[PDB]
């Protein structure tokens, strides 16, 4: 039947999904989102067996999130799957509008949500959304305010100038009084310490909505930068604090404000963080800020353009057009950078998602070999790992020092079952004298290993902190290994904060300073006392955090301020 | 195979590091100090050597009875070894990982509270008791009916804040070939003192607490050594011992340990055991299992089984669904299982009523 | 490849087999070999250092006392006593009259493991085992339920208190290792029959004493209670007289189920004779009514032994069919046996 003649066998006539699994033949599925409309009765198990048919497959019914697409069809059918019942619609609708940080779903879906008229926008825009879920988070929290932060205010300024600002960022939220302490302090301009502070400036009021994006970007031009730690911090602010803007003013405002400061940016330190204010909110955004930021490429420095052009060019958009990276490869390369091209095929391989094209894209497998690490990292997103054969074959077959890069692929595929394999493998990589594979190991576990806790983790923390080695890798190992006990959970409700106080209080008796101990004591309570956000994963809907992969790629060769740029978190 | 490939490929650096320190054999105990440079040392080889030390180790760090490494060629001291005692009996004594959280309590309030403040609060807020001291108590004693022996300790396991504690089984103290218990009881104390406030708990002290004397023949002599060496090492003045104590048994016997405890111990509590209004609490914990019909009354069933502690009513909830599987019922109706519950209390009371109250009486 | 031709030159040719004493966080391990020798071994290969743990056997390369590979060798005294197997041809279908008795224990032993779907969804979980007993000398008839259990999963039978108290102890440690070895073979069934620890009169060889016997039994309870092990190693206890055992043993186990063995009636005894004589050939004149009427309070093995002696006597005449006169004359032999003293 499927060989040459006719078409549409009993498979459309009979109703068997078991043979419908076998009805399809190898073809691109981006078009296969369509089916005969049957009753919601046959549509429910139709969609279940189609789903479980489609999970192995790169593309899943969850595609409505990532894709792009972007046509009005998935919003129409997306609000029609709960059509027409508006009462029991409470789930998949309210949780979807209040669980959305960005404006696109509530926007296209806003035009696709025909319940009432013009007053559905009250449950939209994430004002009452983030307000309600934020007060239920206060219902399920919370973090200490007066005791810790004022007892720390007796200690005046810590020497790290590093991790202390993001405290008042995620903590408060929303209150003004500590916001003028944030600001008025960071007017001194010291280092990049302004970072988490001005991040609390707009994160406070923007916790619900909108907010602060009026005075959020004023310090940008207010503060030539001449570098990121000065006028680029607040320049990052409105871009990352955006989280759904656009709206649409914040788009043209960010593009405008960065087109103001160009030679002083210049191509390097701030251009790292700007595309994060666009691509997050919209992938198929019509605005091209890549070209205008890519005219500055002429500085010719191969070094800073590694970590610069990496997520500089990857962070503009998800694209999906196959054309974009061809453009930017030809106009960028020209030639070639002999270096960036690595990251550019990495950006291509990024553009599409898990198409299975990546295992065909690793055949190069350069002496650079960073193609293979991120190529297998992102190149397969699938529930079943199945990547153990190659993920182990590339470390067993691979050239030296590439195994340093190898554990970094533990970020994506490990979301399923990290407990067995991660502390297994990396447990051997942990006591290795190499600070690079110790650092990239404790990160390799890192956040994906912070999903849940265990007695093996807390018991293992011992003598991880008894080592006599110097350098930040020690308390990144141990102190990052502290944040894996729980995430945004507590303290009232639930786990006591006294034990952390005693652990970070006793370990800090050493060195004596060694200011990195006054950096670690705040490091664990970034995520520890931050709270107010549950993750979970981020995320449960199967998106991904964009600041985490980006930032965690730079300190792999961690040197000076890259760790604080990553400390935006 | 890849991990074993990289595992076997590190032997090239390992053999270069194999030249030094591999002659460190063996471990040797020192004896006396005649002067500063020269020390007499004994080894298990039976040859006692008087020898100096390496210049990389401060001589003030070596104290009598410290085991140290040796370069057999020169016999000089190489590196000291902190661990000394003991073989596998210690590692068997150590326990780790939590279980049985506080939500597993059967309604006991004053009990669990008064024992919470003896152990958990002193190590939770040490500065508090030191400020307002006075001084925290030494420890407690548990005993009585079986429900619920020994599970209350599991609560301290899950509620342990940071450093794990060690549990000990009673009958392993007494052993054939008398004189093994002497080493046994002694070593764990030093281990505990290195363990900075770690807890040591002996179960069923009545086995090793046989008191007091009989005509002949001993008999209790090998027993009395165990208990009395215990109490003597417990009554030492240094520290002693900061590791606190924890004790549990069945009957209050015998008199010798019972007369020795109130000087060194305090807070003896008795079970309690389910109160009438408290019996339902065990039903509230077991209600999360299976499915409870909204018409089931726990207070009605609870009065029909006095003195059953928590075990027997656990078997009540158990036989509900057990006999429901045989009758294919998915949920257990209140009238269905009670017909087998009066039977399961009476039929098991027919041969024996389980008179733990009579065991010590 | 090249690693196999490399590491072999380091360990060989001669090497010694020592024991691990203690491990140091410096990757220096202290080994002990015959006789009374110590050392610092640091090797990064083949380890497996975390799974070793002190108290296990390690190799020693002559130069210098290095451990190339790990060795777990059993053998061992206790591991020999669990196997094998039997997997006996007998089944629970070869016994009758205990259907009302057997239904619950057969259910209880197949409750976990096999047929888990109705067990796991119900959330009951009573994994404390079962307790058996009966009169007058039965308990092997309850073992006739263990043969069916031997057909499923893993089985181990440890019977008699002589194995502990025959010499000085060290008390339960012999049982303590049975728990853990059964944990390595989990799931497995551990059956204990005829517990005389409190019913014995004279200890074997020279050992003491009555109260130390009790303390090894009590430590058996705490092992069995227990804190803290969830593993099975399902445990079954059985004896002739339950009154000897202390009520201190019942709350930890078995709190859910204990069975009593009743004496068989006329219908049951008829079934029993049926099952044994199924394979045997009997004369036409043998009737099953008068046989069970003449017998009073007899178990399956009694009617078994009378048939065995009937066939033994029939071997004197070399006859495979047992006549009723030969059967009754043979029956009178065991009848006179129990009635002689
Ligand atoms: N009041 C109660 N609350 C909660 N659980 C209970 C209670 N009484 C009994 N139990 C449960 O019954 C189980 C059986 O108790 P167990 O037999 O371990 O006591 P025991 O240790 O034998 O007592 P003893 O040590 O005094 O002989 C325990 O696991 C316990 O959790
Ligand atoms: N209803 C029955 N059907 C078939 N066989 C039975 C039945 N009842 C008992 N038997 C058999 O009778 C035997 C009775 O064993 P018996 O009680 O004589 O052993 P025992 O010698 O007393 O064991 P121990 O000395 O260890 O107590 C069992 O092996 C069982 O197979």
């Amino acid at each position: 039947c499927k060989d040459v003649v006719v078409q549409k066998q009993m498979a459309f006539m009979l109703g068997r999904h078991g043979v419908f699994l076998e009805l399809s033949e190898d073809v691109e599925e981006y078009e296969d989102l369509t089916e005969i409309m049957s009753n919601v009765q046959l549509n429910s198990n139709f969609l279940a067996l189609a789903r479980e048919l489609d999970i192995m497959e790169p593309k899943v019914p969850d595609d409505i999130y990532k894709t792009h697409l972007e046509n009005n069809r998935f919003g129409g059918s997306g609000s029609q799957v709960d059509s027409a019942r508006m009462n029991l619609a409470s789930s998949f609708v309210n949780g979807f509008v209040n669980a959305a940080f960005g404006q696109d779903k509530l926007l296209t879906d806003d035009g696709n949500k025909w319940l009432y008229k013009n007053k559905d926008h009250g449950m939209l825009s994430a004002a009452a959304s983030l307000g309600m879920i934020l007060l239920w988070d206060v219902d399920g929290g919370l973090t200490q305010i007066d005791k810790y932060l004022y007892s720390s205010e007796d200690y005046i300024k810590s020497g790290a100038l590093l991790a202390c600002g993001i405290v008042n960022s995620g903590v408060r939220n929303e209150c003004d009084p500590a916001l003028a302490l944030l600001s008025d302090y960071v007017l001194h301009n010291s280092n990049t310490m302004r970072l988490g502070s001005i991040f609390g400036l707009g994160l406070a009021y923007a916790g619900s909505n909108r907010e602060d994006v009026l005075t959020l970007l004023l310090p940008v031009m207010g503060d030539s930068k001449s570098s990121m730690e000065v006028a680029g911090v607040t320049a990052l602010a409105c871009g990352m604090i955006a989280v759904g803007s656009c709206n649409g003013d914040v788009t043209s405002t960010i593009l405008q404000t960065i087109m103001e400061k160009s030679e002083t940016e210049l191509k390097d330190t701030y251009a790292r963080w700007l595309p994060l204010g666009l691509g997050l909110n919209h992938l198929g955004k019509g605005e091209a800020i890549e070209a205008i930021l890519a005219a500055l490429e002429v500085v010719s420095e191969p070094f800073r353009s590694f970590a610069n052009t990496l997520v500089d060019v990857c962070a503009y958009a998800g694209s999906g057009n196959v054309l974009k990276v061809q453009q930017l490869l030809h106009i960028c390369s020209e030639h070639f950078d002999s270096k960036e091209k690595e990251e550019d095929k990495d950006k291509k391989e990024k553009k599409d998602k898990d198409k299975k094209e990546a295992p065909a894209d690793m055949g190069a497998h350069q002496g650079v070999a960073v193609l293979g690490i991120a190529l297998i990292a992102m190149g397969e997103e699938i529930g079943a790992e199945m990547a153990l054969r190659t993920f182990g074959h590339l470390l067993r077959y691979g050239e030296p020092t590439l195994r340093r890069a190898v554990p970094l692929a533990l970020a994506l595929i490990s979301v399923s079952n990290p407990r067995l394999n991660i502390l297994d493998t990396l447990s051997k990589f942990s006591h290795d004298a190499d600070p690079e594979v110790s650092y990239n190991s404790i990160f390799a576990m890192g956040m994906v290993g912070s999903g849940t806790n265990n007695a093996r983790l807390a018991a293992m923390l011992r003598q991880l902190a008894q080592y006599h080695a110097k350098d930040p890798n020690n308390l990144f190992m141990v102190r990052l290994a502290q944040g894996l006990t729980h995430l945004g959970k507590g303290t009232l409700t639930l786990c006591p904060y006294h034990s952390d106080r005693q652990l970070m209080s006793q370990v800090a008796v050493a060195g004596l300073l060694t200011v990195l101990v006054s950096f670690l004591d705040v490091r664990n309570i970034i995520l520890g006392k931050s709270h107010y956000v549950l993750y979970g994963l981020v995320a449960a809907m199967q998106p991904r955090m964009l600041v985490t992969f980006d930032e965690e790629l730079r300190p792999l060769p961690v040197s000076v301020r890259v760790g604080q740029a990553v400390d935006v978190v | 195979a890849p991990p074993a490939l990289w595992d076997l490929a590190a032997d090239k650096q390992t053999l270069q590091s194999e030249q030094p320190l591999q002659v460190a054999r063996c471990t040797k105990i020192i004896n006396a100090d005649s002067e500063d440079p020269k020390y007499i040392i004994n080894v298990k080889q039976f040859a006692k050597f008087v020898v100096d030390l390496s210049d990389q180790v401060a001589p003030t760090d070596i104290e009598e009875g410290m085991r140290v490494g040796v370069d057999r060629n020169k016999y000089q001291i190489h590196i000291p070894l902190p661990p000394k005692i003991d073989p596998t009996v210690t590692m068997m004594q150590v326990e780790e990982k939590p279980d049985v959280t506080y939500s597993d309590v059967g309604g006991c309030k004053e009990q669990i509270e008064k024992l919470r403040e003896v152990v958990e609060t002193p190590l939770l807020h040490p500065e508090r008791f030191v400020n307002l001291g006075i001084e925290p108590p030494k420890g407690v004693l548990l005993f009585g009916p079986p429900g619920t022996g020994k599970t209350l300790c599991a609560r301290a396991v899950a509620n342990r804040t940071d450093a794990c504690f060690i549990r000990v089984i009673g009958s392993e103290l007494v052993q054939k070939y008398v004189g093994e218990g002497a080493r046994m009881v002694r070593e764990l104390f030093e281990m505990a003192r290195t363990k900075k406030a770690c807890l040591i708990f002996f179960d069923e002290i009545d086995a090793i607490g046989g008191a007091r004397f009989d005509d002949g023949a001993g008999g209790d002599n090998e027993v009395q050594r165990t208990m009395l060496e215990l109490i003597n090492q417990l009554d030492g003045f240094d520290p002693r011992g900061n590791i606190k104590v924890l004790m549990a048994t069945n009957r209050p016997d015998t008199l010798d340990p019972a007369l020795m405890r109130p000087g060194r111990l305090d807070r003896k509590i008795e079970f309690s055991l389910p109160d009438l209004e408290g019996r339902t609490h065990i039903f509230k914990i077991h209600a999360r299992s299976m499915s409870v019909e909204r018409d089931i009354r726990f207070e009605l069933l609870a009065r029909l089984c006095p003195n059953s502690t928590g075990a027997e009513i656990r078997s009540v909830c158990t036989e509900a669904g057990m006999f429901a599987i045989r009758a294919r019922r998915k949920i257990a109706t209140e009238k269905d299982f009670l017909e087998a519950v009066n039977k399961v209390i009476k039929s098991y009371a027919k041969f024996s009523a389980t008179p733990r109250y009579m065991t010590y009486n | 490849e090249e690693e196999r031709s490399k590491v072999d030159d380091l360990r060989g040719t001669p090497m010694s087999v020592g024991t691990l004493e203690e491990i140091i966080d410096d990757n220096h391990a202290i080994v002990s070999t015959s006789v009374g020798s110590e050392h610092y071994v640091s090797i990064l290969s083949f380890v497996d250092k975390d799974l070793l743990e002190p108290g296990c056997s390690v190799l020693l390369n002559h130069k210098v006392h290095a451990v190339i590979g790990v060795l777990m060798d059993d053998t061992d005294p206790l591991v020999t006593v669990m196997k094998v197997e039997k997997a006996p041809q007998e089944t629970y279908a070869d016994i009758g009259g205990l259907d009302n008795q057997i239904q619950e224990i057969k259910e209880s032993v197949e409750l976990p493991l096999t047929h888990p779907e109705y067990y796991e969804e119900m959330g009951i979980k009573p994994p404390k085992g079962v307790i058996l007993y009966g009169p007058p000398g039965t308990g092997k008839t309850l073992l006739a339920k263990a043969v069916a259990n031997q057909t499923s999963a893993t089985f181990l039978r440890v019977v008699g208190s002589e194995l502990i108290q025959k010499y000085l102890g060290d008390g339960p440690k012999l049982v303590r290792e049975l728990f853990r070895v059964a944990e390595e073979h989990a799931p497995s069934i551990v059956f204990i029959d005829e517990i005389d620890a409190i019913g014995t009169k004279r200890y074997d060889s020279n050992s003491g004493g009555e109260r130390e016997i009790q303390r090894t039994m009590l430590e058996l309870l705490n092992q069995l209670d227990g804190f803290d092990s969830r593993g099975d190693v399902k445990v079954i206890m059985a004896t002739n007289r339950i009154e000897t055992l202390d009520p201190a043993l019942i709350r930890p186990g078995r709190i859910d189920r204990k069975i009593e063995f009743p004496l068989p009636d006329e219908k049951t005894k008829k079934r029993i004779f049926q099952i044994h004589t199924s394979r045997m050939t009997l004369a036409d004149d043998v009737t099953l009514d008068d046989l069970i009427m003449a017998k009073d309070d007899l178990s399956g093995a009694d009617i078994k032994a009378i048939c065995t002696e009937a066939g033994l006597m029939a071997l004197r005449e070399r006859r495979m069919k047992v006549t009723n006169e030969d059967f009754k004359k043979s029956k009178e032999n065991v009848l006179y046996k129990k009635q002689e003293g």
